[PDB]
RNA sequence: AUUCUGUGAUACCUAGGGGACGGGUAAAGGCGAAGGCAAUCUUUUAUGUAAAAACUGACGUCGAAGGACGAAGGCAAAGGGAACAAAAAGGAUUAGAUACCCCAGUAGUCUUUGCAGACAAUUAUGAAUGCCAUAGGUUAGAUUUUUAAUUUAGUCUAUAAA
């Protein structure tokens, strides 16, 4: 029977190279599943438009968001570029500016994401501890 | 005989020295140098007897010295074998990579 | 985020490598054979394949190079078009 | 923890977990991929002395053009192929 | 409970190697110039990795290999250290201890700001 | 090499104290008369920009002098002192080496109050007004059939007439 458990690893590794999500109603053309359109050239997962303006939320009243805070930094603390954020240098400014209060605050971390966000990610019985030591 | 060969960059190691980096060679060259530290091991030996077989089989004699795994030859193919291994990062040193590009 | 600027006037527009110049393909095998050495020894035993499979990269035939890449020429048919001109 | 406390340090913010789909060396590729994302060499390079104000400045517009230079040259490379594969 | 550490501090002249227990105490606090090494042959990529393939040696000898059921690999350092130590633990050395790993963190010091720095050097 | 270390260093930690500095965001980006101004909260201050109306009704521009402001270094006084670092000194390199490099290191940089007024204080381009054809970016708004165009005020790139 090991036989079949073999054709689930190369079943999935075919599903991998399809590197694209059909949906109902999407038109694709005999070139649509050529390699040039399954490679995927666009290296970049851009986002549609400025999340800040389709949200409608000003970032400097939502400081005391530990969640939005982490979403606007690197796992080591750093603000995201506009390139990844996708916003207006406008929007830009004002989430870089509501990170910079929370940390300043002394509210949110500043080389991580806050600690009751790491409890819950992925690797929450492996998390670095602190041994009392005496 | 030996796999590698070390080749030098001239001021490429600091204060005038020359970065050593190993490379392949192919068979012929692989030969060439075993059979040549062979000769030279030989022509240091000295006279035995007389004849025409002199040269011969003192040459005869060292390469089943060399099968036998007691010969000179075999500390020179380890001595190089080593420089290889003491100089295997150097195939990605930054002087090899930023010759111009400095300016 | 910004888009692409137009480039300015260039002297010439090119690529300086048109052909991506790959490397010796054995180089890689090489260390492979000086990785083991400094593991399992020079002498052992267990580094007696990856040195026969340095023996097999000096007695095969190096690739014959690929045709040049005309990328350049198509390059210089659209430069005035694609940037704010030619300097001359 | 209740019982234990976490270690919050810069170090916990540059942490990568083994698990069953991402092994040692799965972990050590994804640790490289952020800290390189990151920049943390860069910074290691550019604190080791002090630059002054101007300096600094003046580094940055020399970098920041090369990288708009570079950026706008991607695109005129790619808009050639485009035009050409019509026909152009 | 806490994993062990394999702390691996490397820079552009030596590197230390050091295996704490779980409260961070060392056990095994070596660097290259333990090895033999002077003045200037602490810096060579090859050092690094005899240090590496030392320690690992020596855990051993200690029956680590045994009780150490979860280790950290804690990275300092961008010298040359840095890839030779991690392809000791990834070669053919670490066979034992790398099924005990369960993280890899990177602990390079940074200063957001901080003190002023050496003025910068006039080689030529 | 001087130098640090068996009076236990480097490395790895725990617990306290101190001083400055300001990572990412960040851009051809912005602000001010210029000098200059980049972590954060509250408090506080004059201009400037867009669109509509309303209001005053030439109340404008330039401006010798006087006064004010004016980078870094410096003087004076009282603090601070981690780091950096003129001076002084040591170790190297060198034909010689004050030097470039290195081990260390005092003024000084920082705080408060004055003095001082010289700068590649630069756009090597005083301020202001009227006017002259386009194109591609970018910054803050406004209008719209808010897709994208149109438009006001900035800034930069490449050109026409000149
Ligand atoms: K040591
Ligand atoms: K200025
Ligand atoms: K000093
Ligand atoms: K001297
Ligand atoms: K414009
Ligand atoms: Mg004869
Ligand atoms: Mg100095
Ligand atoms: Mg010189
Ligand atoms: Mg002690
Ligand atoms: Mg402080
Ligand atoms: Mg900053
Ligand atoms: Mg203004
Ligand atoms: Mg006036
Ligand atoms: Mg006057
Ligand atoms: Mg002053
Ligand atoms: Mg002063
Ligand atoms: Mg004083
Ligand atoms: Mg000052
Ligand atoms: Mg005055
Ligand atoms: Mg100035
Ligand atoms: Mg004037
Ligand atoms: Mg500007």
């Amino acid at each position: 029977v090991q036989e079949l458990l073999q054709s689930e690893v190369t079943s999935n590794n075919y599903m991998r190279m399809m590197r694209r999500r059909w949906n109902n109603g999407d038109v694709y053309a005999p070139r649509d599943l050529s390699p040039y359109e399954m490679k995927g050239r666009n290296g970049g997962w851009v986002e549609a438009a400025d999340v800040v303006d389709e949200l409608g939320f000003s970032p400097l009243d939502n400081y005391r968001n530990f969640s939005l805070i982490s979403d606007y930094i690197t796992p080591f603390g750093r603000i995201r570029h506009s390139k990844e954020t996708g916003l207006k240098p406008v929007n830009q400014r004002k989430i870089a500016k509501m990170v910079r209060r929370a940390i300043g605050l002394g509210i949110h971390p500043s080389v991580h994401k806050h600690p009751e966000i790491l409890k819950n990610s992925n690797g929450r019985h492996l998390l670095p501890l602190v041994v009392p030591k005496g | 005989a030996p796999l590698i060969k070390m080749r030098g960059y001239k001021g490429l190691a600091g204060g005038g020295r020359s970065l050593e980096v190993p490379q392949p060679i192919p068979a012929r060259q692989r030969r060439s140098t075993a059979f040549k530290w062979i000769l030279d091991v030989v022509n240091k030996k000295p006279s035995k007897g007389s004849g025409r077989t002199m040269f011969a089989h003192r040459v005869a004699e060292e390469i089943v010295a060399v099968v036998e795994g007691r010969s000179s030859v075999w500390d020179k193919r380890m001595l190089i074998h080593k420089l290889g291994t003491a100089n295997r990062a150097n195939l990605n040193s930054p002087a090899l990579q930023l010759k111009g590009k400095r300016f | 985020p910004n888009k692409p600027i137009r480039l300015p006037p260039l002297k010439q527009l090119r690529v300086r490598q048109a052909n991506k110049a790959e490397e010796n393909p054995c180089i890689a095998v090489m260390s492979s054979v000086l990785a083991c050495w400094a593991s399992a020894g020079y002498n052992s035993a267990g580094c007696a394949t990856v040195e026969n499979a340095l023996r097999a990269c000096m007695d095969a035939p190096k690739p014959a190079p690929k045709p040049n890449n005309t990328i350049n020429y198509h390059l210089s048919r659209f430069q005035e078009r694609l940037t704010q001109g030619k300097s001359k | 923890q209740q019982e234990l406390n976490i270690r919050l340090r810069p170090s916990t913010g540059r942490t990568f977990y083994v698990s069953g789909h991402q092994d040692f060396a799965g972990a050590l590729k994804l640790l490289h991929r952020t800290v390189a994302a990151n920049k943390v060499k860069k910074d290691v390079r550019l604190q080791r002395f002090h630059e002054r104000p101007a300096l600094k400045r003046k580094r940055n517009l020399r970098e920041r053009w090369r990288a708009r230079f570079k950026e706008g040259f991607k695109a005129a490379v790619n808009r050639t192929f485009e035009l050409k594969n019509q026909g152009w | 409970d806490e994993p062990y550490h394999f702390h691996i501090y490397s820079h552009k002249h030596n590197t230390h190697i050091t295996v704490t227990k779980p409260n961070r105490d060392a056990l095994i606090s070596l660097s290259c110039g333990n090895l033999g090494f002077k003045k200037s042959n602490r810096k060579h990529y090859d050092s690094a990795y005899q240090l590496g393939a030392y320690v690992v040696d020596k855990m051993h000898q200690m029956n680590l290999h045994n009780k150490i059921k979860k280790m950290e690999v804690v990275l300092r350092g961008f010298g040359p250290g840095r890839e030779a130590v991690i392809k000791v633990l990834l070669g053919n050395e670490g066979r034992m201890l790398r099924s005990s790993i369960v993280r890899v963190s990177d602990a390079t010091r940074l200063k957001f700001g901080g003190t002023r720095s050496k003025k910068p050097r006039r080689l030529g």
